[PDB]
């Protein structure tokens, strides 16, 4: 039409409309949105975070996922549900346990870390974690909890 | 009228009773106020009420201390 | 250890009645309050976060020592909205 | 006229001389009234005298009224912590219990100055017991047992028995806390005070209560709703 | 920028303004040293006035504002959080003021849609609501209680609970509580010709003859008075008469002096003399 404003409008819409629970359904598998080529290739993290919730290959979708949270995350598609994104992404690493992050680990922190300097919004019913939590920082600590544990229990796996 | 010594002296001239829990005047001889009787001409001087303004309050206490006075 | 004493005694206070966590973080937040621009502000946000909780997981009278609880809560909002305008 | 002339420029002494020599008696003690309101502190005779040795008692008039309108300028003009002492201790207090209970909860903080609290709980007793009172004492006790369980707490490390009055204190604790609930009262700083005071002395013996309001008052409000049991919602 | 009402504390205290700014600040005055303490903000419209309660019961400050709301806000341990809201008028509030000592801890508030709320302390916090509606045609714009008149036995003497409140009908109407627990209309005094802007009542300070002031948009200043005690008679006497509007008009504890504030921004102190006309004593400022 006019710009990309009416098109970052409109994925930002799509995107909080998708999270709304624990699978990002809604309007799965039908986004499409393709003009000509600038206008076509930023609407890519939307359709690889349909695809990470929809579909899920071993760490992989995890990794993905990962890398559009921190691609949305970095002053790209506004900033509205990019925490709540945030958050229900960092509930199913490693909140009670340990894993790994190859890649991520560091991303994931410093994007907490900007986001609380700056300006952080959740609002998402995601499932049992969030139901339990009261203030938006609770997130960020388990993140950071996980993102360490992660860190010290998979460094150290020297060949 | 700014001194603690006029309100000491003339509190001391004065004889009051507590009654329903309030203070009255019964029996009263004298007032070391501003512009009273034969006690209020020694605290009027040339430091206490400048010089300007002190001759005719002078008279005039004196004007009623003998006119007025027992 | 700090941080792993402070969850030993809040197991163990959880495992007979559940009423020193609060006031733990409280002691700890007061002693280790001036740090820096970001580590002190990421340690304000994880103090909120966890009072927040605590005040979320209870039902029943009132208790918050080491703070100065809905007046203290107040001034601990109040401080970190001061902090988070000053620092953006 | 006089008595308003000499209270225009700050003469207290002068003006109530003149408000003393009046007729009428309800209008003479409503002007005293109203003058020992207007200022009491810079022309009193009790608690370091500094007007000229005793200018209103030698007046004939009762020292009840002068202490206790010093006392209500200064919980007005100065902190409550300071206030309180010499409301209590100017022996006018009169059923006044309530007050002091309320003006000593300013000073919860700093747990190594316990010493003005204990001697504010001692002197409270004698104010009751002068005033003819045998029912209401609730708060002050509650708040002379949290000291104690404090002071006993931080003395002795290993002692983990009820204490006779613990149960009394924690239950005079909650039915003060639970003003909201009660009588629907938005206290803040009484509030805070005894919730610190309960859970000062958790640390030691049991108290199975003392918390908040679960998820009402905390996810509604600014997520900030007075901590209390971090340990049960961050344990299991 | 431009402040509203600014009313000291208790026995010259703090000093609590309020501007349209929604700003209502609490400063300090020591040995005339102005200090800020904390600043209360919580309103969407302009402030208007604000009275402070008695030191009887604890430190309370209302101060009313144009966003249709009433806050009082408590100050104990350094803590000037809000204890009560009430929200009970359609319009803004124009004038909010507290009744005696010896009644109790009610507020009285006037709005803009002709009702009058009454937000009386009971035990605690809980406030009761006891608005009286159809009090003033275009709405009420100011509010001001009487003084404290007592009336063999062991309790408390009822007094009759007078308050003088002005609105925008030129008719300040005052009004008195019956025995059944409702407000009523006792009299009216029609003699202003605009719309009446603020009328506070005199304090007696013994004397039976109570009197009060009131201000209108027309220039005139009347003070209406009282002849004798339980006698529906309020003879209003002209002070004086200006070209512009007046503002507020407060009035002295000890000789009474009328503060006429209004006009050419300029305040101006009116005493009665001994011949009964009321006469300038000084310019302010």
């Amino acid at each position: 039409a006019k710009d990309a404003a009416f098109a970052t409008l409109v994925s930002d819409r799509f995107l909080r409309d998708y999270c709304e629970r624990g699978c990002f359904s809604d309007l799965d598998l039908i986004d499409n949105l393709g003009p000509a080529m600038m206008l076509s290739d930023r609407l890519t993290f939307l359709g690889k975070y349909r695809e990470f919730h929809r579909m899920y290959g071993e760490k992989r979708f995890a990794d993905a996922a990962s890398l559009l949270l921190s691609l949305m995350t970095s002053r790209i598609a506004p900033r509205s549900f990019w925490m709540t994104l945030l958050t229900d992404a960092l509930p199913l690493l490693e909140q009670k346990q340990v894993i790994f992050s190859a890649e991520q680990t560091y991303e994931l922190m410093r994007c907490l870390e900007d986001l609380t300097s700056r300006r952080p919004v959740h609002g998402e019913s995601d499932t049992e974690q969030l139901q339990d939590d009261d203030i938006e920082t609770t997130k960020v600590e388990m993140l950071r909890l996980s993102l360490a544990r992660n860190l010290a229990r998979a460094i150290i796996r020297e060949g | 009228k700014l001194y603690q010594t006029p309100l000491e002296l003339k509190l001391k001239h004065s004889t009051v009773h507590v009654d329903e829990l309030c203070p009255l005047i019964v029996p009263n001889l004298g007032v070391a106020v501003i512009h009273d009787y034969a006690d209020w001409v020694k605290e009027a001087s040339g430091d206490l009420p400048e010089a300007q303004i002190v001759k005719h309050w002078s008279l005039t206490w004196t004007l009623c201390e003998a006119l007025w006075g027992h | 250890h700090n941080y792993y004493e402070l969850l030993y005694a809040f197991h163990i206070y959880r495992h007979n009645y559940r009423k020193a966590g609060t006031v733990m973080f409280e002691y700890g937040m007061r002693l280790g309050r001036e740090v820096r621009t970001l580590r002190g502000l990421e340690k304000q946000g994880n103090c909120y976060l966890a009072a927040l909780n605590c005040l979320r997981l209870i039902r029943p009278e009132y208790a918050w020592i080491v703070q100065p609880e809905i007046l203290e809560l107040e001034d601990l909002e109040k401080e970190c909205s001061l902090a988070r305008i000053r620092l953006t | 006229s006089y008595a308003g002339q000499l209270e225009s420029e700050g003469l207290w002494e002068w003006a109530i001389f003149v408000l003393l020599h009046i007729d009428n008696s309800g209008i003479r003690e409503k002007a005293v009234r109203e003058l020992l309101t207007r200022h009491c502190q810079l022309l009193e005779t009790p608690e370091s005298w500094a007007k000229e040795t005793f200018l209103t008692q030698k007046l004939r008039v009762p020292a009840k009224w002068i202490h206790e309108a010093k006392a209500v300028r200064a919980h007005m003009e100065s902190d409550k912590h300071l206030e309180a002492l010499c409301l209590f201790k100017a022996e006018h207090w009169n059923r006044c219990h309530k007050l002091i209970i309320r003006h000593l909860a300013s000073d919860a903080i700093i747990n190594e100055n316990y010493d003005y609290l204990k001697g504010f709980l001692e002197d409270l007793a004698p104010p009751e017991r002068s005033s003819l009172i045998q029912d209401w004492e609730t708060s002050g006790l509650v708040y002379l047992d949290y000291i104690r369980v404090i002071e006993m707490l931080r003395h002795i490390q290993q002692v983990d028995c009820s204490g006779n009055d613990l149960e009394q204190l924690h239950i005079k604790v909650t039915s003060l806390c639970s003003r909201i609930e009660q009588i629907q009262c938005y206290s803040a700083k009484d509030r805070l005070a005894q919730s610190d005071m309960a859970k000062r002395v958790a640390n030691l013996s049991t108290p199975d209560p003392q918390r908040v309001p679960l998820r009402l008052l905390a996810p509604h409000i600014g997520r900030l709703p007075m901590p209390e049991d971090y340990a049960m919602d961050e344990l299991r | 920028d431009m402040i509203h009402d600014a009313q000291m504390d208790y026995y010259g205290t703090r000093l609590a303004t309020c501007s349209s700014d929604r700003s209502v600040k609490i400063f300090d005055v020591r040995n005339g040293g102005q200090i800020l303490i904390a600043d209360l903000r919580g309103h969407e419209g302009p402030v208007w006035q604000v009275a402070w309660a008695h030191p009887m019961y604890g430190n309370i400050l209302a101060s009313c504002s144009y966003d249709r709301k009433v806050i009082i806000w408590r100050e104990e341990n350094g803590t000037w959080e809000k204890s009560h809201e009430h929200a009970g008028h359609d319009s803004s509030v124009n004038s909010v003021c507290w009744a005696p000592h010896d009644y109790g801890l009610i507020l009285a508030c006037g709005s803009s849609d002709g009702a009058i709320s009454l937000l009386t302390y009971t035990g605690e916090g809980q406030w009761e609501v006891k608005k009286i509606n159809n009090a003033h045609t275009i709405g009420c714009n100011a509010v001001s209680w009487a003084p404290a008149v007592v009336p063999p036995s062991g309790q408390k003497p009822n007094y009759i609970k007078r308050f003088a409140s002005g609105g925008c009908d030129n008719l300040i109407k005052l009004w008195k509580e019956e025995e059944d627990g409702q407000w009523k209309e006792e009299q009216k005094l029609e003699a202003h010709s605009d719309w009446v802007r603020d009328v506070a009542w005199a304090p007696s300070i013994g004397l039976p003859t109570s009197t009060i002031a009131s201000c209108s948009q027309d220039g005139r200043v009347f003070i209406w008075t009282c002849d004798d005690a339980s006698s529906n008679t309020w003879s209003p006497k002209l002070l004086h008469k200006f070209n512009d509007v007046v503002w507020h008009v407060s009035w002295s504890i000890t000789a009474n002096i009328l503060a006429v504030s209004g006009g050419d921004n300029k305040v101006t102190l009116w005493k009665e003399s001994v011949d009964g006309q009321w006469v300038c004593i000084s310019d302010v400022n």
